[PDB]
């Protein structure tokens, strides 16, 4: 049990739920700004 | 030296069109790393 105390409420499960969509919207904003610097035209 | 002025100033312009898309180029994604903060 002490070995599965490092997986727990080191961080709280809820704080686990909240930063799961932290994470998920890094990944988003992380992409979203290489599709914005891939996709705009910048030559003429 | 009349032609020379123009053929010196056109490809400064060429200069002038392409530093100002570029440096807006560099602008659009310079003020964009700000809101990443």
């Amino acid at each position: 049990k002490l070995i599965s105390t490092m997986p727990g409420i080191h961080l709280s499960p809820e704080q686990q739920q909240q930063q799961l969509q932290s994470l998920r919207e890094q990944v988003r904003t992380k992409n979203e700004l290489l599709q914005k610097y891939k996709s705009l035209c910048m030559f003429e | 030296n009349h032609e020379a002025a123009t053929c010196l100033e056109d490809v400064v312009y060429r200069g002038d069109m392409l530093l100002e898309k570029i440096q807006s180029a560099l602008a659009d994604i310079a003020q964009s790393q700000l809101k990443t903060r």
